[PDB]
Parts: structure tokens; C-alpha cells; sequence
């Protein structure tokens, strides 16, 4: 049968029933137990059992109808992941008249409501036999019979509905997306973190290095840009006295779509005051094996990157994790010394690296800056060796503009990664609180703004007089959720863990 | 470790205060 | 002293400090013990009691510097809007010359870690008493000797700094989130997010912020609500959704609209608006009573200084139905409702708009001319929470018609203290009439009503894979923050409010 077809038919048949006042889009249907709750309730019925004294309204929809007479017809409801038989004898329906009527009326996808009694078929299916059956929503569309469910992903991620009702997993990966926030929530609130809401607008973009989606205020007649991290508020927010705050939300980057990016995605940013980056490690190792446990009973997960069709990998997030520092351990990769750290603002430096990665074949694409040159050798030579969670630490100050200097190795910043299965999921500093250094910083990533660098981020004058009513030692972080929903999910793509992800159209 | 601060609210959760009954059960997808 | 010049010389002092090696940013300093902890520990102690056994570390923000002289100065430290008198004498620092510098160096402003001993004076007030201190970052400006309010709102830190009640009013507003949050996750909804920026926007009527997508070459709008995402899941077979998330309007920043504000939407299958309406009670009336005490509050709409409102939030709530309340407030018969997308009804309220003197700019539509009435007539006698239901069609495009009525819509909003905060309908499961309702819509568009709804076929085609009997329901936090702090001002509950530079 033709779905083209079969819509046209349905969309007429069901017109024919709005017109008989036979009443298709009913307002309420009162449903009196989950379907979840009715199989946990009368499971133990046993086969041929059928209950007289007990009525109950479910509702659901049908995946297919089946025959067994003409007398006997069995639907497959389904809600809640899960399944119901509704077996329809004509002896137990209200009348023959409407039992032929309602059979005549429903197919495969259509939403039912069921008033009937719990029973068990001799074989020993779990089921109810309706009193009545009413029609709540009729499915005007074919749904495909699929062998190996809705594989074709251009329908998956655009018509989501379609892959939820389809696919049962689906389902699974949003509602472990859903613990993985609420938990971080529910951690940082114990803490005594304040969660809070800072402008997803505003004149400059800072936080971090993107480029921005620019909108237009008519009333104000000025451009606003998406933010691309609250971190610049959450600092003032400490400066104004409010010692641990956190904020789960949406950043924005006017970047292209692959595997592990979206132009909208989710992070967490939290600030605590008298903390340094140890601390952050600490509770990071805590609430990051604490959520993986709490979610899938244990800290070992599978993992695979490549697909199902592909290699599988142990991630182990039993505590401590691993922790390695990027300069010493990027030259113990090359097995070569690299500059002193105090000459990575240098030209020599610059060269040296790029001649590197020219020679171990790692491509930079322009601006071929000692920074970029830099992270593509992390990139290639340690990144890939992080399976297990594993923190990066001791960036260099050119990587980060924002961090505190390091407290005995010159060059560097109290700052470290987290990374799992290759990918970065977290990111954290001592925050820099030297108003002046900060402006230093901000005018070196404004010079490289001006040779037309437009990721390198602009000067925040009002951030900086923050700083000069002074900031608190203090400590950051920053999470990316879908990130960590996709190795919680084993999702290989992000598109996987976002409901609506953002397709090229078609 | 860090010092304590007491959380803002609790020591959670409400709707110890208020939960309808109009509506079948469904369970709370965090327990 | 000059401020300017202030800033200067502390700059230059600080620098001193820096080529010194003094350090007056450190890393790291441990705070043993907050504020309030140490107080509620140490409150007890009766004056001029000193205990030695105890040497804590705690830190905060200097808000006064006074000394008695010369051996002796007091502190006023303060954090966590609390606050803490650190009683500096010589004879108790590590050291008279130590002592001396490190009182030479610290101004008011100037955040510092304390190390020392709990201990109450003879005139009672609790204190610490320094063996050491430390300076872990110094302000360099004057702080003001704070009510002016671009002040405050341009520089939020400051406010936060000088003014306690700040501090609390976003607690609240935290408190109002986090309970609605437990009040739905305890009730089976799946916390969900859908995009934020659209192909066509959709779900309410308003003005979208336009944005420009480099690499796919297209124009994405920001979102003015997540209502048809909602929908298209509870579509998918998620019977339960909710999201508390940020909205988006290109409209008039003032005393109560922000070009980004927050809300809360829920969808709730086999559920009407009668549901909605028991759960609404529940919610609001539970959350009132959780966050403040009570179900009663007072509200001062115009000014501390200005007419008083109190406020009962105990349920159940009065009910009232639009036309046949407007009717009684008209003294008049108004159209049999349905009748009201004839241009006869049209007219007949352009007449009844002008005759009672409610100005409705252009286009005066039926349903502009509608709220209007409403907003005149009605919602100001909408003190009290007040369920204002059963809207007309023409106003509700998205709403499904009434099962008794025709011409009206199972809906209602929320009305508290003469404004909006809950809007909620039984949802509209017919594509074909969404379809038509979306074309009305786009004929009301091309004809110039500027936040009227466009077309999204997709979630037609949705509508037309089946949606189950679902009600939906939204809410605006910011508004019941407002409400809930008694704030008059929309500034009063966003952090970082939007200016007009
Ligand atoms: N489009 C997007 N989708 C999902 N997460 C994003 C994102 N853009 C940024 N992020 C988050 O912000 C962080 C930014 O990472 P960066 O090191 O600045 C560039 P990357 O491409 O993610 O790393 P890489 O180029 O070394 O492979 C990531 O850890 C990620 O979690
Ligand atoms: N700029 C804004 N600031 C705060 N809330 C807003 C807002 N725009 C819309 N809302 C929310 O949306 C609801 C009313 O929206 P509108 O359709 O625009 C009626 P309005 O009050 O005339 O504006 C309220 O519950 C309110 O919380
Ligand atoms: N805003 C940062 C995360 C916080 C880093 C610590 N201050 C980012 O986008 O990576
Ligand atoms: N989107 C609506 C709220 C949802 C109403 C129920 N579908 C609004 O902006 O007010
Ligand atoms: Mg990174
Ligand atoms: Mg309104």
C-alpha cells in the first residue's frame, strides 16, 4: 500500500467521522493507571485468569491489530517504553453493533483509550478485554514496517516523533540526559551553590574563544550578540558577594555542525570563592564518577566511538583520575624538549612548533599561531591517549586568557581539562583576579582581533572595573552536557542526545 | 576539603507541600 | 577624597605591593569556617569570654576599617549578608611590626582571610581576634559612603556589595524555579530542552529577535516560546515534558518587559484544563506558602510608599468567564459567541471600545479590540490569583475549542495583582483545524497584525501522526519573582537587566 495513498483515504475516513459527530480529536478521556502500573499490578494472573470485579481506563497507542476470528481482535498498545495486549472479544464489548464499529474504525498507530478488566490469554500474555474502546487520535500516516527500526537519520533527527515512537531507545538516551542535569543540579545545591540566570544577549560575547551569532534590536537600534559563556557575569556575581553560583544553560557558536558540535548546545558554569583548581579536581572527580554510578550502577561504562559496527572500549571512571601536564607529557609524546615556558610568546617558539607539526604531519589550518600549533599537538599526541577520564593540566598562558598565572611554573596557568573517550567534557581555572593582568590579556586577544582573528575575544571594560572592586580568589568551571549525555548514552553524535538537532535542509 | 555552606533551600525536595491527585501516577523519572 | 584619584594612588600602592613581592593577589587562601556558621557557633559566648583552644580561618569583604588606636583597630567584615567585627590588638597579632603593616596596607573594600580566635567583647559583640591576616584582593575604587537605580542595575556587584535585600529577592527567585522543578519532576515530567533558535518561530504571538546562520547560508529567529517542540514529544509518546528556559522578544525594554525573560512550560497528557487548573491551585498556592511563610503577602504595585495590596493565595481560586463577565461589566449583551469572526462583531466592539473610551491601536482586530476590553474591564479586578477562562477562538489559535461553547476555547489565564502570570489550554489535536487556524493566522499576517503566527507545517504533519488529548500550560518566573519580592520593577529580579547605554 501506497503512504501517499493510504494518508488521503485515512484524512477522508476520518473527515466522514467528524461530520457524523462520530467525534475523532475527543476533549478528555479519563485514564485511571499507567500502563507501567497495570502490568506491575496483574502480572501475576495466570494464564486464562480474568478478572470480573476489576475495571480499569488505560490509553496508548496501537502498533499493530491482529485477528483471531472476526469475533476476536488483539491491539498492541504501547506507552511509557512499554506494552499492553488489549485483547477485544465481541462477548465482552458493550454491544456487536459497536465492536464491529470501533474494530472498522482503528488502525495501526492510532491513540486509544481502553475501559476493560485485566486478564491473561491462555498462552499467557498480559492483557485487557474492553468493555469499549474509544478512539482519542487517529494516526493519518503510515507508520513504516522496519526490520531493523528507523535507521535513515534525516528522518530520525527531523521528525523526532516519528524515531520516539519507532525507536525505544530513544527515549532512554533523553531520560538519562534528564538525571545526568537534575543530578549536577542536585550536587552543586547541596554544595550551597546559588543557581542563577545570566543574559543570553548582550553587546560584547566573552567566556570564552567563538564566533558569535549577531542579532539586531530594533527599539535600541544596536547589534547583540549570543552569548557564548556566562563565565564574565558569574565572576561579577562573586565580586558582588555571592560566593558559589552555577547556571545550567544554552551557549551559542556560529560554527558548522559535526559529530560533537551544534550551533546551540547545553553547559553548566559554576564559580566558588577560596577555591583553586585542586578543589575543582576533587569535585569534579566526585560528581563526575558520583553521576556516572548513580545513572548506571557502576563506574565501568562501554563505549563506542565508531558505532556498534565498530571497536568497543572499557571507560573506567573509578576515582582518582588520571592527571597529566600538558607541556612535560606533549614532549614526552615527540621525544623531544620543547622552549622554556617563559618563550612561548616568542617567534623562535612559534617556528619551532610549526616545524614540528609539519614534520609529524599535523596540519594547522591559518592562523598557524603558537597557541593553535599547540592544541593540534595535544589534539594528535595526547588527547587520543585519553580513554579513561583523564585531566589535562598546566596550560600555557597563551591558551588562556582568562586563568590565573601558575604559582610556580612560569608561563603556565592553573587550569586543567577533563577528557573522556578522546573528547573534552570539562574545563576549569583558578580565575584570574589581577584587574590589570586581565587587561594585558584582553588587549593581546584585541590585537590578534584586529589581524582579523574572529574567535579572539574582545575587551570587556565593565569585567575589568568589576575586578578592580575585587574579586575573591576564586575558582571555575565549565561542563558540556550533550557531551557527557552522549558517553553516558554511547552516542557517537551529538544529534543523538539533542531532541531537535539543527539539520541542513533538504 | 572546601568549607561548608548550608544550602539555600534544602535539603531537598518539596511538593511535600502540594501534589495533586487528579491525574493517574506516574513516577518520578529520578528514583 | 577624589575617587579618581583614589583609584590612582591605590593602583600605584597595589603595583608597590606587586614589585615587592607581597602578593596581594594570592592563589590560594583555606577558609576554615563560613560567616554564618561561625556565628551561629559562636553567638553564644558570653562577653569579654575569649576562647584560645580555637584558632579558625575565615574571609570576606571589608565594609569598615575604624580604629581605637593605636595598638587596636576593628574590622567590619562581611559575606554571606552577614556579618563579622574582627578585633585587631597587637598584643594578640603574631607581631607588633607585622601588625602595623598589615593595617598600613588594608582600605575598606578590600577582601581578606582572617586567622584567629572566636571571642565576644565586654560591649557583647561577637568578633574574631586576629593572630594574622591576610590580603587576598584589594578594591581599588571608592566605595560609595547605594539607591540610585541605573546605578544599581549597570553595576550589579556594587548593589550586591552595599544593598542586603538584593541578595535575598534572587534567592527567592532560585527558590521559586527550584520548587516549581521538584513540584514536576515529583509529579513523572521529563525536564526536556528544545532549540532556541527556529527556522519559524512559533507557540506565541510576538516580535522575534532575526539572527543570521554563517555557514548554512539562512536566517534563524530566536524563540518566543517552546510550546510546538512540547507538543511534537508528547506526539512522540513522552507523556509528561516541562522546561524552564529563556524566551525571546524584540519589543520595548521597560518597567516590566526584558528582551529575554524566563518561563515555564509543561505538557501533560490526557489531561484538560480542569486538570490544569487543580494543579495551577496547588502549584502557585504550595509554592507562596513554601517560599514566604504563608499564603498571604503584600504586594506594593506602585512605590513603598504607595497603595498596599494583601494578598490570598489560598485555593481554590475565583473563576471567572471572559465574555460572560465582560457582559456584566459592559452593563450590556454582547454577541452570541459564535458569531465573533464576523466583521458585524468586529464592528459592534470597535463601537463598544469607543463608547466606554479604550484606546486600541491599529489594527483594531476583534481580538486586539477583545483584550483590550478585557484589560480594561476585567483583569483590574484580578487582585487576588483569579482563573480568567473560556477565551474566544480569535484570541486562542492554538487552543481547542470548547466542548459546550461554540465560538470559545478550553483556556485560562492566570491572573495576580492586575497581571498575567499563568496561560494554559486544553490543546488544540486537529490538524486539519490548526491548518486552518495557522492560514487565518497567515491571512491576519499578510494584512499587517505584526506578531501574528506563521505556518509550520511540520507540526501539522505531527498533529497529523496523532496527538493525544494534552494540556499545556506556561508560566512567566519572572513575574511571580516580581510578585513573590515585591518588586514593581522587572529590573528588581534579573541579575544583569537589559540598558539603554
Ligand atoms: N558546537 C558545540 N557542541 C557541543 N559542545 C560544544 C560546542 N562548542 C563548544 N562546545 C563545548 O566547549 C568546549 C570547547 O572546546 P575547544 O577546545 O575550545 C574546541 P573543540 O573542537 O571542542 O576541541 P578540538 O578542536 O581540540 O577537537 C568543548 O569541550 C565542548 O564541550
Ligand atoms: N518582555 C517581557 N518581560 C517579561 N515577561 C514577558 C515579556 N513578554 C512576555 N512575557 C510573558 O508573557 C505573558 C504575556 O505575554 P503577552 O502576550 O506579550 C501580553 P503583554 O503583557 O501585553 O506583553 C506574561 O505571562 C509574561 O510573563
Ligand atoms: N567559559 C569556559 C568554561 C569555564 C572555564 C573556567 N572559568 C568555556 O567556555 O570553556
Ligand atoms: N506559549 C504560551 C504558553 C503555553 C500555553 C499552553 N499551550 C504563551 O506564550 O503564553
Ligand atoms: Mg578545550
Ligand atoms: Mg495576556
Amino acid at each position: 500500500v501506497d503512504p501517499n495513498q493510504y494518508y488521503k483515504i485515512r484524512s477522508q475516513a476520518i473527515h466522514q467521522l467528524k461530520v457524523n459527530g462520530e467525534d475523532p480529536y475527543p476533549h478528555k478521556f479519563h485514564v485511571d493507571i499507567s500502563l507501567t502500573d497495570f502490568i506491575q499490578k496483574y502480572s501475576h494472573l495466570q494464564p486464562g485468569d480474568h478478572l470480573t470485579d476489576i475495571t480499569l481506563k488505560v490509553a496508548g497507542r496501537i502498533h499493530a491489530k491482529r485477528a483471531s476470528g472476526g469475533k476476536l481482535i488483539f491491539y498492541d498498545l504501547r506507552g511509557e517504553g512499554v506494552k499492553l495486549q488489549v485483547m477485544a472479544n465481541s462477548r465482552n464489548y458493550k454491544s456487536e453493533e459497536e465492536f464491529i464499529h470501533i474494530n472498522n474504525k482503528l488502525r495501526r498507530g492510532d491513540i486509544i483509550g481502553v475501559q476493560g478488566n485485566p486478564g491473561k490469554t491462555k498462552k499467557g500474555e498480559l492483557s485487557i478485554i474492553p468493555y469499549e474502546i474509544t478512539l482519542l487520535s487517529p494516526c493519518l500516516h503510515m507508520l513504516p514496517h522496519l526490520h531493523f527500526g528507523l535507521k535513515d537519520k534525516e528522518t530520525r533527527y527531523r521528525q523526532r516523533y516519528l524515531d520516539l515512537i519507532l525507536n525505544d531507545f530513544v527515549r532512554q538516551k533523553f531520560i538519562i540526559r534528564s538525571k545526568i542535569i537534575t543530578y549536577i543540579r542536585s550536587f552543586l545545591d547541596e554544595l550551597g551553590f546559588l543557581e542563577i540566570e545570566t543574559p543570553m544577549m548582550n553587546i560584547i560575547p566573552g567566556g570564552a574563544v567563538a564566533k558569535p551569532f549577531i542579532t539586531y534590536h530594533n527599539e535600541l537600534d544596536m547589534n547583540l550578540y549570543m552569548r557564548i559563556a556566562p563565565e564574565l557575569y558569574h565572576k561579577m556575581l562573586v565580586v558582588g558577594g555571592i560566593d558559589r553560583v552555577y547556571e545550567i544553560g544554552r551557549q551559542f557558536r556560529n560554527e558548522g555542525i559535526d559529530l560533537t558540535h551544534n550551533p546551540e548546545f547545553t553547559t553548566c558554569e559554576f564559580y566558588m570563592a577560596y577555591a583553586d583548581y585542586h578543589d575543582l579536581m576533587e569535585i569534579t572527580e566526585k560528581m563526575v564518577s558520583g553521576m556516572v554510578k548513580h545513572i548506571t550502577g557502576s563506574y565501568k561504562v562501554t563505549y563506542h566511538p565508531d558505532g556498534p559496527e565498530g571497536q568497543a572500549y572499557d571507560v573506567d571512571f573509578t576515582p582518582p583520575f588520571r592527571r597529566i601536564n600538558m607541556v612535560e607529557e606533549l614532549e614526552k609524546a615527540l621525544g623531544m624538549k620543547l622552549p622554556e615556558t617563559n618563550l612561548f610568546e616568542t617567534e623562535e617558539t612559534r617556528k619551532i612548533l610549526d616545524d614540528i607539526c609539519v614534520a609529524k604531519a599535523v596540519e594547522c589550518p591559518p592562523p598557524r599561531t603558537t597557541a593553535r600549533l599547540l592544541d593540534k599537538l595535544v589534539g594528535e599526541f595526547l588527547e587520543v591517549t585519553c580513554i579513561n577520564p583523564t585531566f589535562i593540566c598546566d596550560h600555557p598562558q597563551i591558551m588562556s586568557p582568562l586563568a590565573k598565572w601558575h604559582r610556580s611554573k612560569e608561563g603556565l596557568t592553573e587550569r586543567f581539562e577533563l577528557f573522556v573517550m578522546k573528547k573534552e567534557i570539562c574545563n576549569a581555572y583558578t580565575e584570574l583576579n589581577d584587574p590589570m593582568r586581565q587587561r594585558q590579556l584582553f588587549e593581546e586577544q584585541a590585537k590578534a582581533k584586529a589581524a582579523g582573528d574572529d574567535e579572539a575575544m574582545f575587551i570587556d571594560e565593565n569585567f575589568c572595573t568589576a575586578l578592580e572592586y575585587g574579586l575573591p580568589p576564586t575558582a571555575g568551571w565549565g561542563m558540556g552536557i550533550d557531551r557527557v549525555a552522549m558517553f553516558l548514552t554511547d552516542s557517537n553524535n551529538i544529534k543523538e542526545v539533542l531532541l531537535f538537532p539543527a539539520m541542513k535542509p533538504e | 576539603p572546601m568549607y561548608q555552606v548550608k544550602p539555600y533551600h534544602g535539603g531537598g525536595a518539596p511538593l511535600r507541600v502540594e501534589l495533586p491527585t487528579c491525574m493517574y501516577r506516574l513516577p518520578n523519572v529520578h528514583g
